[PDB]
């Protein structure tokens, strides 16, 4: 009951060095280059011991340029999934307070929806936290925010009986400082029952509070804790594989390479003239010290010396590495950068769409069965309908549809092949129609003005 | 126990780090709410609560014929305490460079550390209690000692004598809490009973004849000596005896030290707890303002509160 | 008391590099030129310190060239985003001040929208505040403005406890001189209900007004401090990354070699005649330091002499390091350039649309949600309508309607499946319709002439 | 954090009074180069008077 509660589950542990990767990133080129001595090793670590070292290897990954590759990627992920907006299946004027404003902040649904697939493109794991004020809230967790999670089987069933996460708030001080509250909810299931304490730790005074039962809007408690794990693979609490760790490691490699390629270009990519077969004598006599070099004067030169204009030339080794990866990147990727110069034939592509969407499909599902879920436990913490669904826009590769599309829809429609909110949705996801139906069909009803 | 050498889903994936060999889970129910394990946090370097005083005098024969003179009566407040305990840890010195083993495992350093600073931390807060309750009880002369008479150690018989010793309210001790030996004096025993009162099925009891389950830990603050001079200590608790009380404010930081050839990573960690002993009061000046296993440990440094030994819970007893 | 009404989190100013940096991408070649200083390091810092090391560096940054395409990205961004005119729905004749004057200095409600859409796509970040004078006004706070805010639970719900923002304006007296004062607006919610100061600063001093609580037409005051941030993300005071990061880094390092190659093309561009196996002599009895280099005149060469032009060859690697460097800007998916050589072709463009308009339809969703946001809160103020929406072109790539296209919409408003209005939308978007619906009604209800 | 927000809000204000003081010193000191002083110290009584100002 009381115990540590700051405990990480160890093989959380595991994961927060990569999770601090992919942030890292996500964030940026700043962010990488901050932090460059865990991405790039000094090409001498016995220079780096020396002042002269450490000022080489500053200079060294400045001049460096990060790709973006991973963040191109996840918000092309996240900008496929999200066409128009998730449809809300079941009574759509009972359930608005948790639509428009989800948690109480004026940030809707389809935002929180977003940044929940988000978490789950780039580091593949989130939380959903649906609790009563009166009003359900569906909190949103991060990935470093679930603390800790177990499983007894009671009657030989898959049953989370615990699960204990970190909040972050800002204490609301008579001044203008800005704190970092930490509040900590322990989530117990004891013989099918759901209990939940509250560790608030304002001005570090542990105002820890009694064991809850919350009820139902009925009554007869609860018999799971309502807290769904979505991930890149599935909902279940053991972690999943981050989607990002591959794309991540190519770029940082590529950006190795790139920091390589441009201390070539800062160094040897300028021609120097390379006076070979040359005295002293000539140099003081007639150069001086100084070489004009415009197409207005002449330089002479004594017997049987040879100039030579040396330059690194193109198409070198490391640039061709740096292509490699490039193309890597963009093979194992899916709508992360785009190649002008190729074509791509239709139909080829066609067959292929259904294995370059894969991601995108698995966690639009788990992101749609989490919300669902949480949704359903809001209701019966209202008392409201149970069949209720929040599906993520599941077709994807969305574009203003063609007119023989609107002919085959309409036609579809006439008959009972396709009911008329199934139109409107087609109608709308091919960006032919902005009214909500119930609107559409009150202006239709009256007489055209012929 | 457990080996999962068959299937190695990563290197030493928790597969084992020898997390503790005593007996640690005697805290709340686990000691019937002997010691009692919470979490409520307090300030400062104390906790002093007060409360009213058991009037001595409080009834008096009268004589009716001549009042005579009124003796002076006065009520007093006593003064209970919880003195607050400062536990720590060692710097860890992490291997930042992985170190190229069968097992490779830079980050699994922390991880397992944390399992193991966990197990360790709830060790020494069962140690220290148990430490802190025999000095309390020692101080209070709530001890018996049974090592001239005979082996030095009696099957039940011993038992009888820290009854005696608590006196009418005999009925609230319910666990013994005592070292593995003691235990095992106790089989060897009641395995050759003298006066036959144990029969083959019920030679293996784990109580102690009265309703109070022995309950056993190798806790190093039970034991004392080596070869003749050894001692076990037993020492049997009512509710709420011992209370540990956790201030959640458990710190850990890891540092890049380096300064060296190789870089230098670190682990270091802090939390705290209060200490109480039901009855009994520490001696803040004659101790200390955070004090140690060796300060908590000795007598002197803890104060008979309760006017009556049956008022305060715990009674130890020695055993060789 | 605190009075640190201008204390800024640190976060934010951890941003305020980031953001000026932005801004002077955005700017142009002067800016960069005048702060080449950072971008640009010295090829030399030994010269650097030295005055002909100053002098070199400025004649190596002046021929540099700012290829600024990051500006030709935002308004390449902005123009898809704010093609046409966003729909507003609602009563109008209303909303017609609003939507008119939506601050009361003739600025129409969607040049607002253009331009907090700008600073969403540049460095994500904003805020529409919204204001009783009767007249609700809704403000527009520059990202750099917003300099505090504050995140709290109560009854286990996020709200926004403090949020404090500078306005800025001009001091209005009789002379010519331009001051420019500041005022400080502390908007703090306590208990559930919004109050407001002001922080006013003359004469060597810091006013403070009373605590006044702004309420609506209908009274009950407020429950939600009208003010909304909005970004990249989502509308939340936290920071969202600034989407220009990538293409920002990478026209900087584009800046640097143009400065290089730029270098290279000035010393080394031009050839040289370079004269070997020459001796003193001969040059004092022919040449005399002049060389008549026609094609009329012809010189001699003593025995054994050679004639060398040198100039530095094409395909340089430092050229295909600066062409690798735009081809990333252009794969990261800016619409920054357009490319008259590369041919597409067509049916695989639209597969991989939704991925490339990801910010776009991002950008879009969160204004269209903020403006909703203001409109609803000023509706509060006026004691009006609720139900009001305000969205943005959802819809990219927008073009003259195929009349194909057109008699496809046509035959979907024959049948009661699209409405009207729909129709006229579609049709303007085409732009095959300029006049409002309400005319067409009035004009086409009468007779035809026949 | 209690520690790291007091030190913030102490460092604002000395940061202002820090910026505050140099620009005013250095304005002086700027003042004096110049040759742009007038002196009422040695004029008379030198208090703050009308006089001094005009």
């Amino acid at each position: 009951d009381s115990n540590n509660i700051k405990y990480v589950r160890e093989d959380a542990k595991k994961m927060h060095k990569l999770w601090a990767h992919i942030r890292m990133a996500m964030e940026g080129s700043r962010a990488i280059k901050d932090n460059a001595k865990e991405f790039v090793p000094h090409p001498d670590n016995t220079k780096a011991t020396t002042p002269e070292g450490v000022a080489r290897y500053k200079a060294y990954i400045e001049r460096a340029v990060w790709y973006g590759a991973s963040a191109n990627t996840v918000d092309g992920m996240l900008g496929q999934i999200f066409a128009r907006d998730p449809v809300f299946t079941g009574p759509e004027d009972k359930f608005d307070m948790l639509i428009n404003d989800v948690d109480g902040s004026g940030l809707s649904i389809h935002q929180q929806a977003r940044d929940s697939a988000e978490d789950a493109l780039s580091l593949g794991r989130g939380g959903l936290f649906v609790d009563y004020s009166a009003r359900p809230y569906i909190k949103f967790i991060a990935a470093e925010d679930i603390l800790n999670w177990r499983e007894r089987w009671v009657n030989g069933a898959k049953r989370t009986t615990l699960l204990v996460f970190r909040e972050e708030s800002d204490a609301d001080d008579d001044g203008y400082q800005i704190y970092k509250e930490e509040v900590w909810r322990e989530l117990r299931l004891v013989d099918g029952t759901y209990w939940q304490r509250t560790w608030r730790e304002n001005d570090g005074q542990l105002y820890v509070d009694d064991w809850i039962s919350p009820t139902k809007a009925d009554g007869s408690q609860f018999d799971e804790i309502p807290f769904v794990i979505f991930g890149s693979k599935n909902n279940d609490p053991t972690i999943d594989m981050p989607p990002m760790r591959d794309l991540v490691e190519l770029n940082i490699a590529h950006f190795r390479n790139s920091a390589d390629y441009e201390e070539a270009c800062f160094i040897c990519g300028q021609p120097t003239l390379f006076l070979s077969g040359l005295t002293e004598h000539w140099v003081k006599n007639v150069l001086g010290g100084a070489v004009v070099i415009g197409s207005r004067d002449a330089v002479p030169l004594p017997v049987n010396a040879k100039p030579e204009l040396l330059q690194a030339e193109g198409n070198g080794m490391v640039k061709e590495a740096m292509d490699q990866k490039e193309r890597q990147m963009v093979a194992l990727g899916a709508k992360l950068i785009d190649s002008d110069k190729t074509q791509r034939t239709f139909g080829e592509a066609s067959m292929e769409a259904a294995a370059q969407n894969s991601v995108l499909s698995r966690v639009s599902k788990n992101v749609s069965d989490a919300y669902t879920k949480a949704l359903r436990w809001a209701a019966m913490f209202l008392g409201l309908d149970e069949k209720i669904e929040y599906e993520l826009n599941s077709d994807f590769d969305i574009n203003k549809m063609s007119p023989e599309e609107l002919a085959a829809v309409i036609s579809a429609w006439q008959s009972n092949a396709i009911s008329f909110t199934e139109m409107r949705w087609q109608i709308k996801k091919g960006g032919r129609a902005y009214l909500e139906d119930e609107d559409m069909r009150n202006e239709s009803e009256q007489d055209d003005p012929l | 126990a457990l080996s999962d050498l068959q299937v190695f889903n990563d290197w030493a994936y928790k597969t084992m780090s020898e997390v503790l060999d005593q007996q640690v889970e005697l805290f709340n129910g686990a000691t019937r709410g002997a010691i009692i394990l919470r979490s409520a946090g307090n300030t400062g370097d104390l906790s002093e609560a007060a409360f009213w005083a058991k009037i001595q005098g409080l009834v008096r024969p009268r004589d009716p014929y001549s009042n005579a003179d009124v003796a002076a009566k006065d009520l007093r407040q006593l003064v209970d305490n919880t003195i607050k305990v400062a536990s720590g840890t060692p710097p860890i010195n992490i291997p930042p460079s992985m170190l190229r083993w069968i097992q490779k495992n830079p980050q699994e350093a922390g991880a397992v550390i944390g399992q193991q600073l966990a197990g360790d931390t709830m060790q020494d807060m069962l140690n220290n209690g148990l430490a802190a309750g025999k000095a309390a009880f020692t101080a209070g002369g709530a001890v018996h000692d049974i090592s001239a008479a005979g082996t030095g150690l009696m099957t039940q018989r011993a038992f009888n004598a820290a009854q005696r010793i608590f006196g009418d309210r005999s009925t609230d001790i319910q666990v013994w809490v005592s070292h593995s030996s003691p235990l095992f004096d106790l089989y060897d025993n009641a395995l050759a009973n003298a006066e036959q009162l144990y029969v083959f099925g019920t030679v293996n009891v784990r109580a102690d004849a009265f309703g109070r389950p022995i309950i056993i830990t190798d806790s190093p603050a039970l034991v004392s000596g080596a070869a003749e001079t050894l001692r076990h200590s037993t020492l049997g608790l009512t509710t709420g005896a011992i209370l540990i009380e956790q201030n959640q404010d458990f710190d850990s930081t890891v540092v890049d030290g380096t300064g060296k050839q190789n870089i230098t990573r670190q682990y270091q960690a802090e939390w705290s707890y209060n200490l109480g002993v039901n009855g009994y009061a520490y001696d803040i000046a004659t101790g200390g303002k955070a004090p140690n296993p060796t300060a908590l440990a000795t007598a002197a440094n803890w104060d008979k509160i309760s006017t009556s030994i049956k008022d305060t819970g715990g009674v130890v007893l020695v055993t060789k």
